[PDB]
């Protein structure tokens, strides 16, 4: 409910060990007497403060978990601010926010919270690779109540995202694709399924539609034997 | 950066449940008038300063008196010029509960 | 430092019923307390401040209450939008940690899962591993054991399982496990089955290959 708009730096992909710095721009507004907090959540997780700086006090309080690794400032004009993180471990790899809040209550004139968009931000010591898309092919073992399975298997790949479609978005009803798991070899995967008629099997032509970051596109069609 | 003043009425000693009024003015236009308290729940209120006949006042209005908002109360005063340079603190007014 | 936890961790309630969550601190914040509403795919929005205040534009069946270590937010009422995750964060002495959060999710009749199996692809066995994938659809509640047994070896370390968000039409969930073998382990061996064991079910499940 407040003009003032906040805009965060994009997404980054950092080595373990390195540092990372994100901005948050703000719009219609300046940080003025307000906090800036910056939260963060790990995919699956929950908000996990990280700290905030109140710039008319120059105070920048901090998190224990954090605490030597975070630094948190903003610039003289108080339009952007920064909070950049050390000694990066993949256990970091999460998305981080920022937030105009009060210093403590919203007593009298105090603006409503803005958000930014976010900061994806992936530690990690591999490296850019395309995924692999596999066939689950449709059988008995997957065709029974004449309602059949049918799904890909976009295994080994990083970083996230990657986007998967049936037939170019013409199947939507029925399609369950699954959140993206973390192999040991630091490479991700994930399995996305669609519940089609038994029938319509032989009949009907099903295909993979998957788009990643290192510039792969890969369809596959799905066949019953 | 000239410090404001501040006072409180009808006086620094309250009663429990009891409103008190915490006025902060000075000579110079402040636009915005901050109130900041040191104690067990430290906090910092926002009042736009209202310019009146030579000096520019802000009633700050502290509630049903409870332990958590006595401390130690300091007032502040900006200029929408750079809202984020505050002024020298005033003199510190100390509100204890009967 | 203060820790806030929330109860209970998850909330199945039905729409229309009214809602009861609970923040605790481990020491007094004192309404310096706020509460946030994440629902999937978007980014947390304020909904209580100062513990008993309603933001602007929130609908009056969200009401806050609490003061110092105990907090509740009651949503009266429970409308289709608001079953999502709910975070109370503290305000108290520029310290801003949140709780663990809790989940309200649809409570519907209970639904059990439609098994399927998928044996490895012949273009991954070139690329020199194997992968089996068993699949767990539309389910309530959303406990459900899954468990690997190559002849008849309960498998450990080797399967990773994902879940999915529940359904907006049917109240559902749908698991997916998938099992990573190399082509020497795999073809080894013969019978590689997927147990599946859930509330609905009177029995446990069994769906099952032999390779060739
Ligand atoms: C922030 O707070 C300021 C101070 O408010 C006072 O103190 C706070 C802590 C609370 O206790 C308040 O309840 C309290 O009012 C405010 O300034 C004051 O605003 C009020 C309300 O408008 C004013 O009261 C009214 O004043 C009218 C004018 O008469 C006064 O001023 C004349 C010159 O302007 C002066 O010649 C008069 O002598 C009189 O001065 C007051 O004398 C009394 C008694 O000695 C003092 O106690 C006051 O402090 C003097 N005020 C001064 C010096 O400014 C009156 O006509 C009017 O009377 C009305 O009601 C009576 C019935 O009760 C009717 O009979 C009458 O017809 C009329 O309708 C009323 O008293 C007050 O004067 C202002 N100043 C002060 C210092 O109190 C700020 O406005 C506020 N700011 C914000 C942003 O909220």
């Amino acid at each position: 409910q407040s003009q003032v708009q906040l805009v965060q730096s994009g997404a980054e992909v950092k080595k373990p060990g390195s540092s990372v710095k994100v901005s948050c721009k703000a719009s219609g507004g300046t940080f003025s007497f307000y906090a800036i907090s910056w939260v963060r959540q790990a995919p699956g997780q929950g908000l996990e403060w990280m700290g905030g700086f109140i710039p008319i006090f120059g105070a920048a309080n901090y998190a224990q978990k954090f605490q030597g690794r975070v630094t948190i400032t903003a610039d003289e004009s108080t339009s952007t601010a920064y909070m950049e993180l050390s000694s990066l471990r993949s256990d970091d790899t999460a998305v981080y926010y920022c937030a105009r809040i009060p210093s403590g209550s919203y007593y009298y004139d105090y603006d409503m919270d803005v958000w930014g968009q976010g900061t994806t931000v992936t530690v990690s010591s591999a490296s850019t690779k395309g995924p692999s898309v596999f066939p689950l092919a449709p059988s008995s073992k997957s065709t029974s109540g004449g309602t059949a399975a049918l799904g890909c298997l976009v295994k080994d790949y990083f970083p996230e995202p990657v986007t998967v479609s049936w037939n170019s978005g013409a199947l939507t009803s029925g399609v369950h694709t699954f959140p993206a798991v973390l192999q040991s070899s630091g490479l991700y995967s994930l399995s996305s399924v669609v519940t089609v008629p038994s029938s319509s099997l032989g009949t009907q032509t099903y295909i993979c539609n998957v788009n990643h970051k290192p510039s792969n596109t890969k369809v596959d069609k799905k066949v019953e034997p | 950066h000239r410090k404001p003043s501040l006072l409180a009425h009808p006086g620094p000693l309250v009663k429990s449940e009891e409103t008190v009024i915490l006025q902060c003015w000075s000579d110079v236009r402040f636009q915005h008038f901050l109130l900041h308290r040191e104690g067990k729940f430290k906090d910092t209120l926002h009042l736009i300063g209202e310019h009146h006949d030579g000096v520019s006042k802000a009633n700050f209005s502290i509630g049903p008196m409870m332990q958590d908002l006595a401390g130690t109360y300091r007032c502040y005063g900006s200029v929408t010029h750079s809202p984020y340079q505050l002024s020298a603190p005033s003199d510190p007014l100390d509100i204890v509960i009967t | 430092e203060i820790v806030l936890t929330q109860s209970p961790v998850t909330l199945s309630l039905s729409p229309g019923e009214r809602a009861t969550l609970s923040c605790r601190a481990s020491q007094s914040v004192s309404s310096y307390l706020a509460w946030y509403q994440q629902k999937p795919g978007q980014a947390p929005r304020l909904l209580i401040y100062d513990a008993s205040n309603r933001a602007t534009g929130i609908p009056a069946r969200f009401s806050g209450s609490g003061s110092g270590t105990d907090f509740t937010l009651t949503i009266s009422s429970l409308e289709p939008e608001d079953f999502a995750v709910y975070y109370c964060q503290q305000r108290s002495n520029w310290m801003y940690t949140f709780g663990q959060g809790t989940k309200l999710e649809i409570k519907r009749t209970v639904a059990a899962p439609s098994v399927f199996i998928f044996p490895p692809s012949d273009e991954q066995l070139k690329s020199g591993t194997a992968s089996v994938v068993c699949l767990l659809n539309n389910f309530y509640p959303r406990e459900a054991k899954v468990q690997w047994k190559v002849d008849n070896a309960l498998q450990s370390g080797n399967s990773q399982e994902s879940v999915t968000e529940q359904d907006s039409k049917d109240s559902t969930y749908s698991l997916s496990s998938t099992l990573t073998l190399s082509k020497a382990d795999y073809e080894k061996h013969k019978v590689y089955a997927c147990e599946v064991t859930h509330q609905g079910l009177s029995s446990p499940v069994t769906k099952s290959f032999n390779r060739g």
